[PDB]
Formats: structure tokens, sequence, C-alpha cells
RNA sequence: CCAGGGCUACACACGUGCUACAAUGGCGCAUACAAAGAGAAGCGACCUCGCGAGAGCAAGCGGACCUCAUAAAGUGCGUCGUAGUCCGGAUUGGAGUCUGCAACUCGACUCCAUGAAGUCGGAAUCGCUAGUAAUCGUGGAUCAGAAUGCCACGGUGAAUAC
RNA sequence: UCCUCCUAAAGAGUAACGGAGGAGCACGAAGGUUGGCUAAUCCUGGUCGGACAUCAGGAGGUUAGUGCAAUGGCAUAAGCC
């Protein structure tokens, strides 16, 4: 380093919305609690529920009550 | 560095087993990270470059180097010496810290995430990516900043080929497709 | 002849102050007793008086440098107040050049035009914008304050 | 003073504060206060933070600023690309609910232009 | 919009469609009806809708169920 | 003679009105004061269901008795404390009701959301002399449905005319 | 009046109302010295970014640069800090 030309750098303890406590050295000055980390991100569960938009042919048959 | 220990304890053996290497030092290894952004708009206002420098100093625990134009061009009306971009180089411990705090938290936070592209190597084992939103980093709290200015991440590795780079980055559970 | 024209970022409609009472007298008998008046977005109101009547301290208590002993003033919540103070020496300090001084203002403007142009429109030059703003004298400082008003 | 987007307005009564949400009007807001157990006339500053969490969960069941934008924008994008008559008016920039354009319809056509 | 029950479409349309679906994809259906909504059984057909002077063919996709046959034939032109 | 379409097309201009720019105002609660008129393939109480438009059952009336049909400004209480706002209601998405073979071009109305222009208007121009102007509602003609139009009825109710 | 190339016939010099271009300056650092560095132009990847701004890799190798016109020269750099 170069003798106090950079921002402060101290260890913090951040946690997820389900716990998953982690220690990451960052420049914040106060820890934070956030959403799902890479462990709990639904990019491998709700993929089908993500590409699901559409549907009117079935939405007419429920209307067709006769 | 948790990721450094994970590398030297799992990834080395995994990659030698997967690639049939002769020497332990033949394994591809990531050697540096580069974060930059060429603000472009600094022609008519220098303070925006300083704001960008503060943004990168917050994002990574270093002081950005302000890079000037290499040659003059009349397309965007710039001359030589004009400060245009900002850049930060990370090697070693801070590089591992940024790698972990990117791929474990920052990548999920990007709006409408599907997975980073895998065909985005430069044919020589290196990787590149754009974030398009500086607010996905926890070091930025949506109240200090004034723009949606983005960053370029460039992973420079020892990997001989893009296939080896893909394998090395997938060993770290990189969000590929 | 400099070319100064103060514009308006937002227009006020109903009134500005609606002042009722201040009861402001420094040490002796108050120089004014009630002073209950409005503006209805009026104009001018050129306060006059002799050397020692209290116009500047009234203005200070009106803006917020000082406050009245008893009462209230209250501005319209959307207002924007520019102040050419009686003394302007507490402003021109801290070794700031002309360009940096007039660039420390501005809301969303460019640091090369509209800050270096608002200077040229009032008898200033490329030589001027680099000399320290503290060593200016008199009319130059007054025009600097007028430029700050126009910028704000 | 916080809800999904922002509950910036203080000094406002409870039932009118949540109107700032893009997706809540007045009766929908009136259901938030009455069902969750808060009086209509309460000033926002006087409430506690604990009641806000009860508010935050209750409002989040609706479609709001975060996702109400996509609902309308994609619905129009369907009609625009559908080839329907109602889409063409959205394409051209004309009123779509079968009203007059001979002399009126300045709102859809914007300010008058020669 | 219309009423509680009975989405109203014309017999000389359903009867023609029934023979059309039996054979498969075929020539366009030449009809003069614009007030008949689109039932789910008509997808994949090539019915033609009268516009005042001729018939413009229309292909029924997934989203074309809540609108009548006359909602896809601009009845007058511009420019 | 018939099916569909057009008179509902819109870079623009004009005439006649409606709704507003709000605090002698909006919003919630409660309670008074009218007149005129229509009703037989019509008016429809009461009852229940529906958040509401309405739906089911359905007495009475071809009528100073029954219905349409609770008048609204007002009054009393509370809040809003001067903001494009608790004004304004355009524009649009979704789900609805009813008339009629049929509601896309092209109906009316209700529910949820969205909430624009507009903060007293240039030259110029219009109406009114007393229960008049101003404002607030009600009914009828045509009519399956479809008026801010027209025709009529009543409440409050002024200034000035040297 | 002065500077650079050709005519100038491989030393120097050599004319024409022969063929082409420049100067009447600049710099208190743009000089001295010490330490360090190497260009143009292209390919593949990358948010706005674009045919070319900024970043990383490769090929190329001085086709870059030299306060100013041209000739000679410059990597031990005479070029850039
Ligand atoms: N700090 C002070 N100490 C004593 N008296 C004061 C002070 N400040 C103001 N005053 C009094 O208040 C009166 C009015 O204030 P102000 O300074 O505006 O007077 P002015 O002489 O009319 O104005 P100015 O000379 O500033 O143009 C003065 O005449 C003076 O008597
Ligand atoms: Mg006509
Ligand atoms: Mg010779
Ligand atoms: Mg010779
Ligand atoms: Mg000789
Ligand atoms: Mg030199
Ligand atoms: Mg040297
Ligand atoms: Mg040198
Ligand atoms: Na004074």
């Amino acid at each position: 380093m170069k003798k106090d030309i950079h921002p402060k750098y101290e260890e913090i303890t951040a946690s997820c919305s389900c716990g998953n406590v982690m220690k990451i050295r960052s420049t914040v000055g106060h820890d934070l609690n956030l959403d799902v980390c890479s462990k709990c991100h639904p990019f491998f569960t709700g993929k089908q529920r993500d590409v699901a938009t559409g549907g009117r042919v079935d939405r007419f048959n429920k209307r067709f009550n006769i | 560095a948790k990721l450094h220990d994970y590398y030297k304890d799992e990834v080395v053996k995994k990659l030698m087993t997967e690639f049939n290497y002769n020497s332990v030092m033949q394994v591809p290894r990531v050697e540096k990270i580069t974060l930059n952004m060429g603000v472009g708009e600094a022609i008519a206002d220098k303070k925006l470059l300083d704001n960008a420098a503060a943004d990168l100093a917050a994002i990574s625990g270093q002081k950005p180097l302000i890079t000037k134009a290499r040659k003059s061009v009349a397309g965007f009306k710039i001359r030589q010496g004009y400060p245009i971009g900002c850049k930060v180089t990370l090697r070693g411990e801070r590089m591992w810290e940024f790698f972990e705090r990117l791929i474990t938290i920052a990548v999920p936070r990007i709006r409408d995430f599907r997975g980073l592209s895998a065909k985005s190597f430069d044919g020589r084992g290196n990787y590149s990516m754009g974030v398009r939103e500086q607010i996905i980093f926890p070091e930025i709290d949506y109240d200090k900043v004034d723009r949606v200015r983005g960053l370029d991440i460039t992973i420079t590795t020892t990997a001989k080929s893009d296939e080896e780079g893909r394998a090395l980055l997938a060993a770290f559970d990189f969000p590929f497709r | 002849n400099p070319f100064i024209r103060f514009e308006q970022d937002k227009k006020l409609f109903r009134n500005a102050l609606e002042v009722e009472g201040l009861t402001k007298g420094f040490d002796n008998g108050p120089l004014f007793k009630n002073l209950n008046l409005l503006l209805e977005v009026g104009e001018k109101l050129a306060v006059l008086g002799t050397n020692g009547v209290g116009k500047s301290t009234l203005l200070k208590t009106l803006v917020g440098d000082l406050q009245p002993d008893s009462g209230t003033v209250k501005w319209s919540e959307n207002a924007r107040i520019g102040y050419y103070a009686q003394d302007h020496e507490y402003e021109f300090e801290n070794d700031l050049t002309v360009f940096e001084w007039m660039s420390q203002w501005k809301q969303e403007g460019d640091d090369e035009q509209a800050v270096r142009s608002i200077l040229g429109r009032l008898l200033f030059s490329q030589d001027d914008i680099k000399k320290p703003a503290k060593v200016l004298s008199g009319g130059e400082k007054g025009r600097m304050l007028f430029g700050k008003l126009m910028m704000q | 003073a916080r809800i999904a987007g922002i509950n910036i307005p203080d000094h406002k009564h409870a039932v009118i504060a949540l109107t700032s949400i893009y997706g809540v009007g007045k009766t929908r807001s009136k259901a938030i206060l009455a069902a969750a157990g808060i009086a209509e006339d309460v000033k926002i500053s006087e409430l506690s933070e604990g009641q806000i969490d009860t508010l935050r969960d209750e409002v989040a069941k609706f479609v709001v600023e975060g996702d109400l934008r996509r609902e309308i924008s994609m619905s129009i994008k369907r009609l625009m690309d559908l080839g329907c008559y109602r889409g063409l008016r959205h394409r051209r920039g004309l009123p779509v609910r079968g009203q007059r354009t001979k002399t009126n319809a300045r709102t859809r056509k914007g300010p008058r232009k020669p | 919009r219309s009423l509680k029950k009975g989405p109203f479409i014309d017999l000389h349309l359903l009867k023609k469609v029934e023979k059309a679906v039996e054979s498969g994809d075929k020539k366009p259906l030449r009809t003069w009806s614009r007030r008949s909504t689109i039932f789910p059984n008509m997808i994949g057909l090539t019915i033609a809708v009268h516009n005042g002077r001729q018939h413009v063919p229309v292909f029924v996709t997934d989203e074309m169920v809540g609108h009548k046959l006359g909602e896809f034939a601009p009845t007058r032109t511009y420019r």
C-alpha cells in the first residue's frame, strides 16, 4: 500500500435473510444484512417459474361454464 | 483468503485430475483482476471523474488510477492527455477478497439475473464482464450516487486456452449457463 | 456593461414569509416593536434608514443567520433564497481560485461551460479565472456574488 | 416511514400515506388499515416501527410498483404485437376506447402541433 | 363485457369450422361474420374476415381468444 | 331484396356547452325544506343476495291512494392548514352488469389500479335590470339500450342603472 | 536576406523569370543531471461505447514521436515520465 491513500479496510460480518453468516473484509464501516447469497439464489429452482409467462386458451375454458 | 485456500486445497487436484497434467504448476491460475470504467462524459465536467474514482475506491479497497486518452480523435472530440477512464488492479489477497465478494453476493443482486455468459472469453483463457449497475455492490447504498454508471471486470489468468479458463472458473462455482 | 439576468428555477405562487413578530433588540430598546407583514409574492420593499437603524440585523433574522428573540418567520417550503450579505469576507477565504469558487455552486451543470461563461459574460477573462478569488477587490467581489445568484 | 418503494410522506394521515405507492389507491389502502388493525386518522410519525412490518407484509400480497410496471407494459406489448385494433391505436398514438379524434384527443396526441 | 354466459358466435361459423378442423389445415375460411368471438377450437386455421370490400386472412395464435373476428381487420385506412 | 362496412375516419381551424384550476372548498358522519311530471309487450314497492352497477322472488298501479322517488345546495360536528394538494378527472390496464339475434369498428354503467393538462386565461367578445343574474338539484319528450343536448319544474338568491 | 530537397554529372562547389516547401520565432523549462519506460496500426472479449474514447490478451515491430518546413539522425534513445 501507499501509507493512507486508500479507503479504510476492516473486517465485517454480513448475514443473509436466512442466516448464512459470512466474514468478508470490505469498506463499509458497518455490517449489513441482505438477501439470498449465491448459496440460496433461485437461479436453479425457479427457472421454470421464471420462463412461464403466457396462457389464454386455458383461461377461456374456465370462462366457458357451459 | 477463503477462496485462496479453497483453490489450493480443492481446485488444484480437481483440475489435474480432469486435465491430466504433469506438473502441479501447469494448472491454470487466476493472476489478476482489473476493474475499470471510461466515463466518457468527463470532457465538459471533471468532477464526474472524481465521483467515478470515489465509486471505484468504494467498490474495491484501493485508489483508482485516472487514465488519459492515448491519442486524439475527432469522433468524440477528445485530445491527448484528457483524463477519460479510471482503473483498479488487484493481485493476491485483495484480488481473492474481491473475487469472493463478487461471486457470492454481488452477482445475485443484479436485477433480472439469468447467468453470466460462457462464450465471453478472449480465446486465451481470460474473462471479461460488465455489471451495468454500480449499486449491486453493498459498498454503495443507492443514496450517495447519482448515476447508473457501470464497471468492467477483467479476470486475467495463467490459463493457456479459453477452455481451461472456463474449467478453472467453473471450479469456483461461477454462475455460467 | 456586464450582462446579468437572474432567472427562476421554480415559480412561487401564494406568499413568501407571513412574518408576525420578532421582538428583536440587541441590547437596548428594540429598534422595532411588532413588524407583522406579508408579501403575497410581492416585490422590492426597499427598507431604508439612517446609519444604525437595524436593516441588516432584520435581514439576518429573516434569513436564518440569527433568529428573533420571540416569534417566528417561516418561508414557503418550495422557496430558494439567494443572499448578497452586507459583509462578504467570510465567503472569500480558504484560498479558492475564481473558477473553483464559482464552480462550487451549481446544481446540475458542466464544469467547463455555464461556470466558465457565466464568468465571461461579466467582464472576466481566461487570466482572471485562474487568479485566487481572495485577492479580488470591490466591484469584482460584488459581481462574483451576482454570478453566484445567477448560478443558484 | 418506509414501504415497498418509499413511504417518504410524513405529516400525512395513514390512509393517504400508502397512496404514494404505485398500485394502491384509496379503498385498497383503506383495506390495509382496517384489516391489519390500524385506525384511519393516525399520523405516520406517531406509529411505531413494529406496526410497519405488519403493514409491509400485508401490502406485499398485492401487485405494486416493483411488478405492477411489468404487468401493464407487457399487456400493451402483447396488443401492440398482436395485430389487434386496440394495438394499432397504441402503435399510432390515438385513443383506444372508441372516442372522438375529430377535434378532441389532445391528451393522446400531446400538445397541439401545426 | 358482453354478459354472464353464452359467448355468442354464429352457427354458420361453428358448422364450417367443425368440418375444417376434421380435415386439418386447409384453404382459408371465407366468412362474412365479424361479431363472433374466437373459441379455443379454431387455432391453426386460416379464417378470412370481411372488412367492407374484401377478406383479409388471419392466422389464430395463442393470444387471440378474447377478441372477435372483427378485431383483426382494420375497417378503414389512413395515409 | 340481403350480408358486411361508412355517416363514430383526423397533421389542422371555428361555433355552442360541460368539467376544473379549489379553503364563502373537498372528504366522513347525522338531520331538515320543494315543485313538476311519467307509467300497460309499462312503473315497479317490500324481502334477500351482490363492495356497486345489478340478480332471484315479486304486492300495488292503466293512478290526489301504488311506483318512479332518498331532492341538492343548507345546517351541526371532525379533519384537511396551501400543496399540482385529501382540488382536477383526462388517458390506460384488469375483472364485471344489462339491453339487443349481435357491444370489434361503435353503448351505457359499476369495482380495483393509473392519475395527465389546468394554479383565473392575448388581442378581442357575450348574457343579464328582480325572484332577474349567479348557483343547486328534479322531471319529461324521442327511445330495447344510448345525451353535458332540448323542453319544462322548484330551492337559495344578489350589484348597479349619475 | 536566411533555412531544406532536386537540377548537381557517387569528394567540395556549380546557373536560369528551373521544380517543391519554410523563417523574422519558442522555452526559466520545452535546459543540466540522476532513476525509470517504449511506439503506430490491426485482431478476439468487454455497460452505456458508436467505424475509432477507457480495460485485458495477442500480432506487429518504430510504418510511431521529435515545439515549427524538408533532409540527415535517433533504442546506449536525440522519444515519454
Ligand atoms: N452588532 C451590533 N451591535 C450593536 N448594534 C447593532 C449591531 N448590529 C446592528 N446594530 C444596530 O442595528 C441598527 C440597524 O442595523 P443595520 O446594521 O442594518 O443598520 P444600518 O446602518 O441602517 O445599515 P448598514 O450600515 O449595514 O447599511 C444599526 O443602526 C445599529 O444601531
Ligand atoms: Mg354526423
Ligand atoms: Mg556533389
Ligand atoms: Mg562530381
Ligand atoms: Mg564554376
Ligand atoms: Mg527537447
Ligand atoms: Mg537516462
Ligand atoms: Mg533531453
Ligand atoms: Na443594513
